[PDB]
């Protein structure tokens, strides 16, 4: 199987839900875990850029997986649970 | 409430429907006569988490339902913790009832933000002559605890929580990581008698927070941080300078690299958890010195194949800020406690630190006695004749010196029969610094030997002939 | 103890060639008894209906 | 009289149908079947395959339950039932395993009749807490003198046998199970110590030499031989160790005291690698698991001296771990000797140095000390051991000795005599009133003049000379149990006798 | 994400997700026997010679595949959910696997409505009463409002006994009964 | 049953059955092969497919290819008409004098005997050796072991070996070739052929031939030792006689275990070794004993790799085996043949109640002044022999005398030394050594004592050098 290929996301594809979900510009997070965050959406995502999590951490995009995104959490995994919203920045990675 | 759906091991996989427990969350299993506490470690995706058990898993049912409770393992925590042992999960092990309090903390917490750290070293005076002088103790800091047994380690132990409970003020936990049962008993009735714990009254100075051998990995990887949050109570919510004991750290480390290898985690170099560095920084860092009060972590340590340079005891010696080596030679000698006054190494050992004058004696002490160690070589290859005057006398204020390092304990003087002694850090300094200017040159070796003060040494002079 | 030793070991083979006459001897015996494989299809009927009696 | 016997044990059997909770046999290799369905398995729990062989779920993995399989795997097919029997793996306990071979599941291997075993323990029970457990005071005598000089275990402490191969582990191990005769066979009841062998990976013909040496030495009659040779499946090697730890927590909690001697527990490790690995488990170092310290750590922690509350009783664990070339910083080694209080270290060059048993008294490490021994040994002892670390020391002058200062020929000469004085023969296990005797001879320097090579000869004259005529004063010191000022002036006036007409 | 509805059984595998994930849609809007007739009925529909090739090859673009599936399924009277759930098997690629899909939802499906067969392996069958008491007899064990089915099977090897696995339980008492005769072997 | 080959990855072939599927450790058969090519039934990976091990080249395979089951594990011929007979791994004769008419056919996996079967009586088998026949005996009726590295000499110790103890045993012998080159299998072919051992003219042949060599894939190696094994295991139970089993090499089969164990599907084990290393080791082994019915005796040979002994595959032999000989690569290089090693070789019959107070205090004596001789040269790297005291320069010659008359030459080693071949016995070495030790021959020079037999011969050569 794959990342995306989990029950829920299937049910959502089947049940033709998949309209009300911003799945161009938001994500939900698959699997936290071992500090890499995977999530299903964020269509355009760009490489290396930096997406903000529902508790308030900051991510950057690395892996762009064909049906998941592999996001590195700047912060403790801990605050990030699976079905957490993920949102896009539109910026890679910067500082003040 | 999930649902058990894998039981590989001592890492068990709960599957729940309503709300997914963040990471870090204490899971109770259902239909057991003991707790059994699972943490979760990991979210593996359709609505499962995977956990480490903090207990045996036999008799786990696929299907069981276990409940989240909400929070990371909650300990019972407050004054009312003092002379009771306790296990990772918080539960009373001594047979004594429950242990009664008011509040629990959690044990995962974050570390003190960067405000609330101290902007300034302080030496915490632990009353010990050797210590105070040549390794004195950072308030806040780390102690590496070198040697085993034979050299009266937990004495030294039981005698730190008897001054700094009688100086400061200040209560101490110590927090066995992997500790043997037969030793964790036998410690615990040696401390009983010692009187640091008392099991009549609440005069006890000791939290006993006991991770045995026998425990999953997972009890072991905790228990340190529960003895942690245990001081984290008495620095936040009391204020005091509370010291914490490990033995051993070395354990902590062993702990979490198994708990990593049972989650299947590629294991970084000599066969350890790719996360050593930041599991070692999120457990030490909770040890400093903040607004309210201050931690002080002794921590025992073993060096793996005896090689410093191996990845445990270099991420541990990241964190000290002193060591403090028990030499068997130095015991079989006769002086206790046996702390190494040449090999225990302090990092506020400087004069912008502990001041000019204590820089000074310090380093005039250590001078001394490599100069004894150089002519005790000559004199065993050549004769005693060989020396000068100068040398002689060197040899002398050398001896002097390295039998004031002696010093009666208030935890021995039971067996001994001799008053222990609380010496202050000026009187100490005062001390070495008037036998090293050959104030009390004429003053007999034996003068010097097992006292507090040097009133008690000139006294103890006047007394012989 | 010699007599002791060599009565004992005689039982014993005695026992193991017994218990290897029975044991090739039943199994041909009641796989050519039909008349008995047919009511041992019935042995356990009314057994199995004390088994679910006693589940429910 | 056997087909009477044989109808009567038939109609006594009642054969008895009942539910069950079964699944099938997904996938069979390697000793490792991955069973579809069994839905209500506990963890760890026995399981019976169609073809009689036994089994532990060991992984409840969602899909199948991983069990191993106490047998070989070619009776397990691709489809075949696999019963549940709904409970623990728990072995047979109780007096009647003693004098019996059995094997990991208690089953009699040793043809002599079913055990008649009326109590059933589990094998994965928790270890006392800190509480009911007390200091260990009393000696458990080896038989040794080395051991029981330098390096003494109380009853309730694990103790290490640490060494390379062919080093005097398994002598070291029956001949301190051959030692408790003396006690066992007498009156004292809290002296009688049950030994309890348990073999991990080793051929069975060198269990029946061990069987047959206890046998000849009437040795058997208080001791289990749990046998889990090379042949038996890798669960089997891993049971082994508990169910011995198991068959010695029965003695530990009735008031008695049990020996556990856990021999190669480095085969032990090794067949648990063996089940992880092909359970697919993620390996660690050198591929052992991640929870193989816990193996051993669960396992020797139920090695403890009760306290008068709870009985009184005791068990000692006597783990043997075989080193590669001497490398202690090895996995498991460092596992053991981590878990365990002290360890007796042996060694191949002071095996063929002379030095037999190669007990290397420089690293060999007791943590409980000289308080697990008698007064009158304990005196001996001290004095012993200051004056062998002493002559250790110097041992690096010995080529060239002649050359040397007085103190350091002395203290050479000294050494040189305590060190054959240390030398033990095979299957000799010595009382513990002969040995100190024997060390009080040697410390008070009556050896100096004699020859470093007639110790020997000395030292076996002299034992027949104190057994035979000075019986007296033998169990005078064994009943006191220290030597008096009385005693001392008493062996003082035999040893200089002795001595005098030795030559 | 949605909770969704747990079928009984549970099975796992790649065709388990899938399975499990329509139970749950058709659970909803309460659709399940009309999805399990779609799913009885395309099953059919996937084995004809063009059907079942220009799927099984690997050649050919996943959108032809999708196209050629969805007028498939258009055309087939599909317009409620089972035609997402081919559009989404022809997308991800486990179109081979979609019989065993098929066959996972009738089981649960089956589970739903009736019962573990109660298998039972003894000899050539006896004769129709004791067909007929044995199924009386399974149906007083099951017992609970419901209804099983029955699998009678013939094995030689099995003596004047008979084994019956109602549900998960398997009792008994056959030729093993004969093995059990080792208890007076031994001792 | 009929299954089809569906997997041909390396020497793993996977077979799917429909009908019928095979037990594991079934010999199968391929049907479609010009020869007999048979798979060995490793593992069930479901769905009614086993994964099987080739017991020869899987080159040709096809998938779809119907494959035969046996019913049984892989039978040889076995009996007393395998007598002078070499076979393949299947049981196939490869020496070319037609099939083995035998009336008995034994399944090569077979269970070890049980605890009650086990024999516990224990002779001393002289072999004329003096390092083996002082240091390490050998036991009638027990497992023995000759661990060395790369050319440290286990091939001709083993060779010599058979030459004297073979022609001297009453009973059979067997030879079972694991993983070796074949010219060693011919020679040892044409020399026992010559040496009456083995009569192609009439059925007087007293060894049995097993042979799977390097050349055969992983599976064959990994189940000759079976084969040899199994032979042995015929004529100790069904016949009563005594049965001498010469494996070389034994390392090999765990060799070829781990060869296959990584397409097999399992993770490596340390130093890549296959996790069920100690367990086939063992299963193998407890078969290879001495039991009530018989007495098998052993002399495997077991390569070391790289001369380190704490590798996994020497370290477990060393349970499996009463008596161990040691051969080190440092006396090979001094010249001392055989290269048997004092301080390392064990034997468990080495004992005063057992060989004799008198033999156990010539062994002791000679093992520790061996270990003093030890000690005393770094003394000698730095200070210099001639500046020694005179008493440890005696015990440097007598260990120098003794090291020189462990050696002696073989029989079967004339072709290289060219000094005659000799065999001592067992009393003359216990007073050759004896009278070294008490220093009697402290005025002959040490090359008197290098490659001769009996102490006699070392004063003869001394004296023959004196005369020059
Ligand atoms: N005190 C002793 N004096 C003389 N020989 C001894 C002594 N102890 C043991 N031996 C001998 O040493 C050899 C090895 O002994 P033992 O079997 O106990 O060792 P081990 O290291 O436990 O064995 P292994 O590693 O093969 O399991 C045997 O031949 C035994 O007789
Ligand atoms: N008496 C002897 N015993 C053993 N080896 C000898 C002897 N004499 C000479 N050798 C040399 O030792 C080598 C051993 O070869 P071989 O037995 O093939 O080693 P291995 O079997 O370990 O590869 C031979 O090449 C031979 O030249
Ligand atoms: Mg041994
Ligand atoms: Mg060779």
């Amino acid at each position: 199987t794959t990342t995306a290929e989990v029950s829920s996301i299937l049910e959502e594809r089947i049940l033709g839900a998949d309209t009300s979900v911003d799945l161009e510009e938001t994500g939900r997070v698959l699997s936290i875990g071992d500090g890499i965050a995977r999530v299903h959406g964020l269509r355009n995502v760009q490489a290396e850029e930096m997406v903000e999590f529902s508790s308030g951490l900051k991510g950057m995009s690395l892996n762009l997986e064909p049906d998941n995104v592999g996001v590195v959490v700047f912060g403790n995994d801990k605050l990030i649970k699976e079905g957490d919203i993920v949102k896009r920045t539109g910026a890679i990675v910067d500082v003040p | 409430t999930g649902r058990i759906v894998a039981v590989i091991g001592a890492v068990v996989d709960v599957q729940f429907d309503e709300g997914l427990p963040p990471i870090l969350n204490a899971l109770e299993v259902q239909g057991r006569e003991t707790r059994l506490v699972l943490e979760v470690a990991q979210h593996l995706g359709e609505s499962t988490v995977r956990t480490i058990a903090m207990d045996g898993t036999e008799g786990l049912v696929r299907g069981q339902k276990v409940l989240d409770s909400g929070a990371p393992i909650k300990i019972p925590v407050g004054p009312e913790t003092l002379g009771r042992i306790m296990n990772v999960i918080g539960e009373p092990i001594d047979e004594r009832g429950p242990i009664k309090t008011k509040q629990f903390a959690a044990i995962h917490a974050e570390a003190p933000e960067f405000m609330e750290m101290s902007v300034e070293q302080e030496i915490l005076v632990t009353g010990i002559k050797v210590v105070d002088l040549l390794a004195p103790y950072a308030k806040g800091g780390k102690i590496g605890l070198f040697g085993g047994a034979g050299v009266g380690k937990t004495v030294l132990i039981m005698e730190l929580i008897n001054n700094v409970a009688k100086a400061h003020g200040g209560y101490s936990v110590f927090a066995g990581v992997g500790e043997r049962t037969r030793e964790g008993n036998d410690l615990y009735h040696e401390m009983i008698e010692s009187g640091v714990i008392n099991l009549k009254d609440a005069t006890s100075k000791v939290a006993l927070v006991y991770g045995q051998m026998n425990e999953p990995p997972g009890a072991r990887a905790r228990v340190a941080l529960t003895g942690l949050t245990v001081a984290e109570y008495f620095r936040d919510q009391e204020g005091q300078d509370v010291l914490l004991f490990i033995d051993n750290i070395f354990r902590f480390t062993q702990a979490g690299s198994e708990v990593s290898a049972l989650l299947g985690r590629i294991p970084s170099a000599v066969g350890y958890q790719p996360t050593l560095a930041t599991d070692m920084g999120t457990m030490q860092e909770r040890i400093t010195t903040t607004k309210k009060g201050s931690i002080t972590s002794v921590q025992a340590i073993y060096v793996p194949a005896d090689d410093l340079t191996d990845p445990a005891p270099a991420t541990t010696f990241a964190h000290l800020d002193a060591t403090t080596v028990l030499s068997r030679a130095i015991a079989e000698l006769g002086i206790y406690p046996a702390v190494d006054p040449l090999d225990s190494t302090s990092r506020i050992m400087d004069p912008n630190i502990v001041g000019s004058e204590h820089y000074d004696v310090a380093r005039g002490v250590q001078k001394i006695l490599q100069d004894y160690k150089s002519l005790q070589d000559i004199i065993a290859i050549l004769g005693m004749d060989e020396l000068s005057e100068e040398d002689k006398l060197t040899v002398s204020r050398a001896r002097k010196i390295q039998r004031f390092l002696s010093q009666p304990f208030q935890v021995a003087e039971v067996f001994t029969g001799h008053l222990g002694k609380l010496v202050p850090l000026k009187e100490t300094i005062k001390g070495f610094q008037q036998i090293l200017a050959g104030e009390y040159d004429h003053l007999p070796e034996q003068a010097f030997y097992m006292v507090g003060p040097i009133e008690e040494a000139v006294a103890k002079a006047d007394k012989l002939a | 103890d010699y007599h002791i030793s060599v009565q004992n070991m005689m039982r014993q083979k005695e026992q193991e060639h017994m218990i290897r006459w029975v044991e090739k001897h039943v199994v041909q015996s009641i796989s050519a008894q039909q008349e008995k494989e047919t009511i041992a299809k019935c042995i356990a009927d009314l057994k199995l209906l004390a088994k679910k009696a006693q589940a429910q | 009289e056997v087909s009477s016997i044989l109808e009567e044990r038939i109609l006594g059997a009642d054969t008895s149908v009942d539910l069950e909770e079964t699944g099938r046999v997904l996938s069979i290799g390697d000793g490792i079947a991955r069973v579809h369905g069994l839905r209500n398995v506990q963890a760890e729990e026995m399981v019976e395959f169609s073809s009689g062989l036994k089994g532990m779920s060991l992984n409840l993995e969602p899909d199948n339950v991983g069990v191993v399989v106490f047998g070989n795997d070619k009776l397990i097919k691709e489809g075949d039932i696999v019963k549940r029997t709904g409970a623990i793996v728990d072995v047979p306990v109780g007096e009647e395993l003693l004098g019996r071979v059995v094997d990991a599941l208690g089953n009699a291997i040793d043809g002599k009749g079913p055990i008649g075993s009326k109590t059933r323990r589990r094998v994965g029970l928790k270890a006392p807490g800190i509480i009911p457990r007390i200091s260990v005071r009393e000696p458990m005598q080896t038989g040794i003198k080395a051991v029981d000089s330098l390096v003494p275990i109380g009853r309730g402490q694990r103790e290490l046998i640490i060494g390379d191969r062919q080093t005097g582990k398994t002598s070291i191990a029956i001949d301190t199970i051959i030692n408790q005769k003396r006690f066992n066979d007498g009156t004292d009841e809290k002296k009688k110590l049950y030994c309890i062998y348990v073999a991990i990976g080793q051929k069975r013909s060198t269990v029946a030499q061990l069987v047959k040496r206890l046998t000849d030495a009437d040795a058997m009659k208080y001791t289990i031989v749990v046998s889990a040779t090379a042949s038996d499946a890798a669960p089997l090697q891993y049971l082994a160790p508990y169910s011995g730890c198991s068959m010695g927590e029965y003695f530990r909690d009735n008031g008695k005291h049990a020996l556990i001697i856990y021999d190669d527990l480095s085969k032990q490790a090794v067949a648990y690698r063996q089940m992880s690995l092909l359970l697919r488990r993620p390996p660690g170092r050198e591929a052992y698991p991640g929870d193989v310290f816990y193996l051993h750590s669960r396992l020797l922690e139920r090695a403890a001296k009760m306290n008068d509350a709870f009985g009184g009783g005791s068990l000692t664990a006597l783990p043997v771990i075989e080193t590669q070339a001497g490398d202690v910083s090895a996995y498991i080694p460092t596992n053991v000797i981590s878990i365990t209080d002290g360890q007796i270290f042996l060694e191949t060059e002071l095996f063929y140095k002379g030095i037999r048993p190669a007990i290397n008294v420089g690293l060999s490490v007791s943590r409980v000390g000289s308080a697990a021994q008698t007064r009158a040994m304990k005196q001996v002892a001290g004095t012993m051991k200051l004056e062998l670390a002493q002559y250790r020391e110097v041992a690096a002058f010995a080529q060239f000795g002649s050359d040397l200062d007085a103190a350091t020929q002395q203290l050479l000469s000294r050494g040189v005599r305590l060190t054959e004085l240390l030398k033990q023969g095979q299957y000799a296990p010595m009382a513990i009133e002969e040995q100190v005797a024997v060390i009080y001879a040697g410390v008070r320097g009556y050896l100096d003049k004699l020859e470093p090579s007639k110790i020997t000869k000395f030292e076996n004259a002299f034992l027949s000379h104190v057994i035979s005529q000075h019986q007296a004063l033998l169990g005078k010191i064994r009943a006191d149990g220290k030597i008096s000022e009385e005693t001392d002036a008493k062996l003082k006036e035999i040893v200089t006798n002795f001595l005098a007409g030795f030559e | 994400f949605a909770k969704l509805v747990r079928p009984p059984v549970q099975i796992y595998g790649i065709e388990g997700r899938y399975a499990t994930a329509l139970y749950s849609a058709a659970s909803k809007q309460n659709k399940l026997e009309q999805v399990e007739k779609e799913l009885l009925r395309v099953a059919q529909i996937l084995k004809e010679p063009k059907v079942a090739a220009s799927i099984m090859n690997p050649y050919v673009k996943r959108s032809i595949k999708v196209k050629s599936l969805s007028d498939m399924t258009a055309k087939e009277k599909f317009s409620p959910l089972t035609s997402n759930l081919i559009n989404l098997l022809a997308e991800n690629g486990r179109l081979s696997s979609t019989p065993g899909v098929i066959s996972a939802f009738s089981t649960m499906m089956s589970v739903h409505r009736g019962e573990v067969p109660c298998s039972v392996t003894t000899a050539s069958p006896l004769d129709e009463a004791t067909l007929t008491e044995l199924k009386t007899v399974l149906k007083s064990f099951l017992s609970k409002g419901q209804i099983l089915k029955l699998e009678v099977k013939v094995d030689p090897s099995i003596m004047g006994g008979m084994i019956v696995r109602i549900g998960e339980k398997y009792v008994d008492m056959s030729a093993k009964t004969k093995i059990q005769k080792l208890s007076r072997a031994m001792r």
